[PDB]
């Protein structure tokens, strides 16, 4: 049941992907650590909530 | 066994 | 599919302009 | 049992650690999520939303609705600044309390491009051309249109499109700037000028306000999470 | 070459300027890296750079100094030495950011009856020691930046005792390379030796070196040129001989970012 | 949980240990490297660079520019030494502060071959032949050319190639020598002599300097990292 | 996700490559131990920085 | 085949140089 | 150079295109088209004055 | 599984 994932390697030694291993010891998900394998979304629902889609090169009002 | 990612 | 630790967008090279396209002008009244 | 050997770090509590721990309520029937509108995945999404700048923090206008209004008038052309602003998004008093400034005060380092949008709130009968400038750091801060002209700038013509956006491009020596006032990582100067002048007809108000907004461009990021000075608890 | 070519005879041409030499001792490329422009993968300011090319990447000759039996040594900082040099200097002061490499050509001829050896060193980040034993890191920008004129080394550390009006300048002791390390080890820095029986000159090609891809040329010097007599000048039997040392430097692959109004520094 | 048993060494802090430990700044956006010129991978790279020897540490020349200059002259041939030097690269005062000597003082053991290069800084009109010698340890240290002649040596003729290199070959009983003065691991004697004499014409300086440099050959290595006596901090 | 590498074996017992095993427990590379699997380079950029490549048997000056 | 009214040679573009070739140096004693 | 073989020296030969103050000091001459001549076995040095003109032809 | 070296 081991989970193996990639580390995003910052400062490299003078020493190819580096991995780390994770095993969950408990039945309840709440006991689990934070994965940090998170997603990003587009800001549109906040930055552009207008009914008619905007084209930046075009006049906002027309 | 090993679930890789 | 965009991961949090993905790199942000590259800056693309841009040249001079003499156009009818107006990105700089807008209307914040719209809410955007 | 298995021969083990304790390393340094044993029994410490790092508040930034990430470990499993026993659940105090086993087999608890969790309420499922529903699809609530407005989910946020990253704090930078909020920094990309335009927020209004308290430009006029003068002794009588600060902490009132008036601090947000930059007054203009139909007066003759001058080369003197309408407003002057240091590009210090987390520490300059006018930027530090904007949504961008507030998120920046939870982090030690910022990087990326910013954009300033101005809204003309005068009558439709009022016309005018303004110059919005950005001078990268290292010379005399611009106090006259002639020096501001020489840096990054937009000449805004007032008309049906009410608002104008100047992008402040990421121009820095360091890969990241600090969220405090520091000369080594100084960002430069924003200043606004009259290019021609505001012209009104008769029966029209000769004075009007413009409002300004700041937000981050998509190449903007922050790092090294820290505590803010913008909230506290004496006792 | 059987058709005449030699390591002693060189011609360098940059822009509208050409240097010839008939007595060179090859030339050094610092750290094996030739100067290059900033690559997109290492880029950081997003604005279109200014690249002056032939208008700035050419040979500028600084004021000639004089080598005598009393001479302890000379030093210069780059880009500072070139700050008033034609269109390079102008481009430097109009932009917040700038980077540049350099060809340094040190000139010193004499005669088959003279002796002496000059050590010519190119030091990355040549931080020099100040004149005070009561306060530290306190050398004024004006004193730290002599421009074209450069500065000199001393054989003796003599502390500024005027606590009320401090001189605020460097006091670079020669055998300590003006920074607290021993001169005999300065050879780990890119260098050449002008030994008068062997060569009239030294030529060093310097890459842009920094911990950043581009920086403030006005706030920060990247390279220091240190010239010290490893073996003192001597001639025939004359108690007081003299021979000139002329320094000619060319910026190479220089580019500038962050254009605005010109920087007018307080240099006095 | 899993039956374990603590071994000796548990909870100790060995300053030379090599273990994982929790990161205090998770998900920090690291600045990427750029290709800085001059990267070093091993301290021995620096030991292979020629550095100048302070040969003349006489009471009035030491700690001055003069300590680096070995004075020669056009005087009649003598069999007496120009200079005498013990092969103790980390402890002899003339070698111990050279870049080689300095790296050697961070280690307990050294091994390998060394090379000494001499530079003639006299006029072009000056001629001369010199003998540079190395005597392995165990006999009377050479005080006359006749004894130096019998060991490892180079006869240097002065001319357009200004400089001459003598290699001191690794000749030792032990696999490694110590970085301190110790008779059991003594390395021998370097000495320089006039083979003929320096000859100048008229109108030429009769006195000149030679400079000397030391560096390590590619078969040179050091081991057992230690603290140096060459820096300290009283209080 | 286990990493297995060779030990350079110095003093041998009166007892064929010997190995050691490594597993990374943490997501951040900074938490990782030092590999010590380092590379060596040629000293040339410091010892021979001259534009025209030198041949040791030939006259340095010509 | 070179006619009197033929055009003279074009100037070719030339870049920087750090060489052992020495065009600028010569010896007029030779007669050339 | 018609001096003795024992004589050494470096000279700067300059060409300044028209329009500014005529160079009276090395510092100004340095800024235009120039050759730094090192005296040695090749006795002679050539500076080329490149055709830099506004008009297609100059007058005599 | 086992990345050998
Ligand atoms: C999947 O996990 C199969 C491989 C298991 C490898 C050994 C796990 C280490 C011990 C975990 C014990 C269980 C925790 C309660
Ligand atoms: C790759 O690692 C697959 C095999 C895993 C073997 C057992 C690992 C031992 C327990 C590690 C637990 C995870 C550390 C947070």
């Amino acid at each position: 049941g081991a989970q193996v994932s990639s580390q995003k390697v910052g400062a490299h030694e003078n020493s190819s992907t580096i991995n780390y291993t994770t095993i969950n010891y408990y039945r309840d998900s709440a006991s689990n650590a934070a994965s940090k394998q998170d997603f990003s979304q587009d800001p549109s629902k906040f930055t552009e909530p207008i009914k008619d889609v905007l084209i930046k090169t075009a006049p906002m009002l027309n | 066994g090993s679930s890789s990612t | 599919a965009a991961t949090s630790r993905d790199a942000l967008p590259n800056t693309e090279a841009s040249g001079p302009t003499h156009s009818k396209e107006i990105p700089a002008l807008t209307a914040v009244e719209t809410g955007a | 049992g298995l021969p083990v050997m304790n390393t340094p770090g044993s029994n410490q509590y790092l508040t930034a650690d990430n470990f499993q721990s026993p659940c105090a309520l086993p087999e608890f029937d969790v309420t499922p999520p529903i699809d609530i509108p407005g989910e946020v995945k990253n704090m930078m999404e909020l920094a990309e939303i335009d927020t209004m700048i308290p430009f006029d923090l003068s002794a009588t206008k600060k902490n009132t609705m008036e601090m947000y209004r930059v007054r203009l008038s139909d007066k003759p052309h001058t080369d003197d600044p309408i407003l002057c602003l240091s590009l210090s998004p987390a520490s300059d008093p006018r930027l530090s309390h904007t949504m961008l400034g507030e998120i920046l005060n939870y982090y030690t380092h910022w990087a990326g491009s910013l954009k300033f949008t101005f809204l003309f709130c005068g009558s439709m009968m009022a016309t005018g051309k303004l110059l919005v400038s950005y001078a990268p750091p290292g010379a005399d801060p611009p106090k006259k249109r002639k020096e501001a002209m020489l840096g990054t700038h937009v000449i805004w013509d007032i008309g049906l499109q009410s608002s104008c956006t100047m992008v402040v491009p990421w121009i820095s020596n360091t890969t990241y700037r600090q969220t405090i006032d520091d000369s080594f990582t100084e960002g430069g100067y924003i200043s606004v000028f009259y290019q021609t002048r505001i012209v009104v007809p008769l029966s029209t108000p000769r004075e009007m306000d413009i409002l300004g907004f700041v937000s981050a461009c998509n190449d903007f990021s922050v790092r090294l999470l820290r505590d803010t000075t913008h909230i506290e608890q004496k006792a | 070459e059987a058709c005449g070519y030699s390591d002693r005879v060189l011609q360098l041409t940059l822009g509208n300027s050409t240097i010839t030499t008939q007595e060179a001792a090859n030339s050094v490329v610092a750290y094996g890296r030739w100067p290059e422009y900033l690559r997109d993968s290492e880029a950081n300011p997003v604005d279109q750079p200014t690249e002056p090319d032939v208008a700035a990447c050419r040979f500028y000759t600084l004021d000639t100094v004089s080598w005598t039996k009393e001479s302890r040594g000379w030093w210069w900082k780059l880009p500072d030495a070139l700050r008033d040099m034609g269109l390079f200097g102008q481009n430097m002061y109009y932009h917040y950011l700038g980077r540049s490499g350099y060809t340094v050509h040190v000139q010193c001829n004499a005669s088959k009856f003279h002796q002496g050896a000059l050590g010519v060193f190119a030091v990355p980040e040549m931080c020099l020691a100040g004149d005070s034993n009561t306060t530290t890191m306190h050398t004024s920008y004006q004193n730290a930046n002599p421009g074209e004129k450069g500065g000199t080394f001393t054989g003796t550390f003599t502390p500024d005792n005027n606590q009320t009006s401090p001189a605020r300048r460097f006091c670079p002791v020669d055998y300590l390379l003006g920074n607290g390390t021993l001169l005999g080890n300065a050879f780990v820095f890119p260098h050449q030796i002008i030994n008068l029986r062997t060569n009239n000159c030294a030529t060093l090609v310097l890459p842009y070196v920094n911990s950043l891809s581009i920086d403030s040329m006005v706030k920060h010097n990247n390279w220091g040129i240190a010239i010290l007599p490893l073996a003192p000048l001597n001639f025939a039997s004359e108690s007081s001989p003299e021979i000139p040392i002329t320094l000619t430097i060319a910026p190479m692959c220089c580019e500038f970012n962050g254009l605005r109004n010109i920087t007018l520094p307080r240099l006095q």
